[PDB]
């Protein structure tokens, strides 16, 4: 039965591991563009101008 | 150092309005120096 605690524990290692990846992907997801890549789409447009 | 380069042509621009075969033949200065300055900047600012 120890062994088997030790076992929940481990899942819970990866678990923490796979929540920070998708946290951290969700971010740069919604965040979809900076700012300084919106100045470089405002410098070109201005070049066109 | 592009520095607004565009002021250093239209330095030679302005510096060339001026008249320069004397004598008999009076004139042969260009007149379109301004507006070709001014087109050179143009483009350097893009480039910029």
């Amino acid at each position: 039965i120890e062994e088997i605690d030790a076992e929940k524990t481990v899942l819970e290692k990866s678990k923490a591991g796979a929540k920070s990846r998708f946290d951290n992907y969700s971010k740069l997801y919604d965040e979809d563009v900076n700012a300084g890549e919106r100045q470089a789409l405002d410098m070109r447009i201005a070049s066109q101008s | 150092i592009t520095s607004g380069l565009k002021g250093l042509h239209m330095a030679a621009a302005a510096l060339e309005m001026v008249p320069n075969i004397y004598g008999f033949a009076v004139g042969g200065t260009r007149y379109g120096a301004i507006a070709n300055a001014i087109a050179i900047g143009g483009g350097i600012a893009a480039e910029g």
